[PDB]
Parts: C-alpha cells; structure tokens; sequence
C-alpha cells in the first residue's frame, strides 16, 4: 500500500537510532571516568565485592 | 492500546529517574562510611592520647551528621526519597491496561536506621563495637543499591518491548 | 553535583522535544497539506456539470 | 545479589507473557494453543491456522 | 531521544574533569612543600601529635 | 448519550481503587458509543438500497 497517515519504517529507524545513541553515551561516560562500574546498573555483585576489597 | 503504551513509557522513564537519584545519593554515604572506618582503625594506636582521640571523634561526628543530612535532604522536586516514604513501594503503571505496573521500593537510610549515630572510641570495647556497626552499615547500603540496579535493568527491557 | 545532573536528566525527559519524532510529523503534515489543497481545488469545480446539462 | 537480579528478570519474562495483546485479546497466554483459522479465500474451507503456545 | 536543550553526558564529563584537576593540584602542592600535612583538612590528629613532638 | 447515561459524570483519581473504577467505566462508555454508531451505519446502508430500488 501507498499510505500517508502512518509510516512504520520511520518508527523502526527511530528506535534503532535511539539505541545507538544510548550505547555511545554509556561508552563516553566509561572513558571519561576510568571505571567499568559507575552504578549498580552495571554489575551489582562486583560492586559489593569491590567495596569489601576497598575496605 | 497505542496511546496507552505511549503514556506507559512516560511513566517508566519517571520510575527510572526516581531510582537513579536515590541510587546516586547512596554513593556519598558509602564514601563517608569508609572514611569513618579509617578513623576508627586509627583510634587503635597505643600512642594516641585523650586529645588525639577527641580530634578523631570530632571528625567522626561531623561525618555522621552529613550522612543524616543526605538521608533527610534527597528529593524529587519536593517529595523525599530516603526518609521512609517509599518503604512500602509506589506503583507506576507501565502498560495500557490496569494492573500492568512495577513497584519501586526504597527504605530509609540515615544515621539512626544505620545505627551509626552514637559511636565511641575511648575504650577498646567501644572501638570493637564501632568497627562492627560501620561494617554492617556498609553491607545494608550495598543491598539497597543492588535492588535499585535490578529495578533499572528491568525497566530498560520493558521500555524496549513497549 | 550528582543530584543536579540526575534532576536535570529527569526534567529533560518531561520538557524537551524529540527531533526524530517531530520532524516525521512535520513531513507528514506537509504532504497532507499539498493533497488537501489539490482536492479542494478539484472540489470547487463540481457545479459545472449544470452548464453541460444547460 | 546475583539471585535478586535473576528473580527480577524472571518476573519480567512472566509480565511479557501475560501482557502481550492485539487490542484486548491475549496472545502468549494459551488462547492460540489450538490455533485460530483465518479464511484467506472466497470459498469455505480455504483457510490458514495460526498457532501460538503459552 | 535526540535533544538539543539539555546535555547530561557533558555535565558528568565536567564533574569528572573537575575531580581530576583538584587531585592533581593537591599532589603538586605536596611535592612543592615536602610535607604530607599542610592543613587540618589532611590529618587532624597527626597535626596535634606532631606539634607535641616538635615541642 | 451524555455524561449521565454513560456513567462518566463522577470519576475520581485520588485513590488506586478510584483509578481502576474510572478506567473500567471509560472503556465501557467507548463500547456503548461504538454500538450506537454501528446501528446508525446499518440504517444508512439500508436506506441507500431502498432509494435505489424506488
């Protein structure tokens, strides 16, 4: 069909572009900080193990 | 269904925001507890006198005051997050139909609930007791941060599927 | 500093516009304007069948 | 800690299982386990069966 | 999302860069002076113990 | 069809149960309007055929 009111290819392209931008921002943060684990989003058990090793 | 999924993704991003603020607040608390642990280990030195012990304890008290301040001050606009208002979680409807929702739970974390608000260093037994309670406080903050991280991962997958 | 960063993120999620979505809506309404203009110009020529019958 | 994250992931697998719908009809809960027929031709019996298990 | 009005990656990079600059300045001061304790910010009990040993 | 016959004239949102109740009644109202529009459309089709035959 040739339709004007809905465009699905654009929706899917938007979602892919957003995923790529998120990944790039995460990498930029990790290079700026120098650490792999900046939150518990990253690795939760490693956070606690590293707190104990830090103590 | 389309319109409800749009609004539900908005609610999911709100939940991610709340969890991210609280999780970031707990890191400075961990940092200050590590500092107090070092001060407590330094108190166990047979060359310290009462004046040196008083200096060490004055800094411990200032650190406990800042832990309490972070506990009562953290907010999302005007709603408090680390004072006990999320101890029984709040629901965010992340779908288009009723009952499709995720619960965000945060317990209170301050110098009174962490049991670090009355530590001493003037006697050997007091130092031992302070060491044990600081280690326990570090453990409980780790557990809270673990649960908030799991919630954030879950919300990411859910937004992708929507 | 931490809290300022997280709260500004939170506010941006509510207030700011999405360019990827909004440009798509703009292009859709552009095409609809051209189509509706053509269709209205063709619609204003319907009373001319009477001149043929007349 | 590891197991707490495993449990949250299993909860989200269950949520996707019960939530997926076409408008208001559920798709991954067992309603298509014995498939449904769509008549794709002009005469009776010319149809295709779509089967989805829970 | 692709937004222009707010940039969070830049905010976080700014904070990391400031932390690094502060640490470097502290180290430079300590190497220029030759002392570990330049203030009571550094070590408060050691300051008093060292005042007594100096006497 | 008005806010009294559709049961949407007293909806609340201050409590969890009030939100659930409001959701159910809005969905029901959408359903009843759909049914009315269906019957009016059937009537119009019927009248078209009847005028053609006359």
């Amino acid at each position: 069909a040739i339709t004007v009111n809905t465009n699905v290819t654009s929706l899917k392209a938007q979602k892919n572009l957003n995923t790529s931008a998120s990944d790039l921002a995460t990498s930029m943060e990790r290079l700026s900080s120098g650490l792999r684990i900046n939150s518990a989003k990253d690795d939760a058990a490693g956070l606690a193990i590293s707190n104990r090793l830090n103590s | 269904q389309v319109r409800g999924l749009e609004v539900g993704m908005r609610n999911a991003n709100d939940a991610i925001s709340i969890a991210q603020i609280a999780e970031g607040a707990m890191q400075e608390q961990t940092n200050m507890l590590q500092r107090m642990r070092d001060l407590t280990v330094q108190s166990e030195n047979g060359a310290n006198s009462s004046a040196d012990l008083s200096a060490l304890k004055a800094e411990m008290d200032q650190l406990a005051n800042e832990i309490d301040e972070i506990g009562k001050t953290t907010a999302f606009g005007t709603t408090k997050l680390l004072a006990g208002g999320f101890s029984a979680g709040k629901n965010f409807q992340v779908g288009a139909q009723d009952g499709e929702d995720i619960k965000v739970t945060v317990k209170a974390s301050n110098k009174s609930s962490l049991s670090v608000g009355s530590l001493g260093n003037t006697t050997s037994a007091a130092r031992a007791s302070s060491l044990k309670k600081i280690d326990a406080a570090i453990k409980t903050i780790d557990a809270q941060r673990a649960d908030l991280g799991a919630i954030q991962n879950r919300l990411a997958h859910n937004i992708s599927n929507s | 500093a931490n809290t300022q960063a997280n709260v500004a993120d939170a506010k941006s999620r509510i207030v700011d516009v999405d360019f990827a979505k909004e440009t798509s809506q703009m292009t859709k309404n552009q095409v609809l304007q051209q189509t509706g203009s053509a269709m209205l110009a063709q619609a204003n020529q319907l009373p001319q069948v009477a001149l043929s019958l007349l």
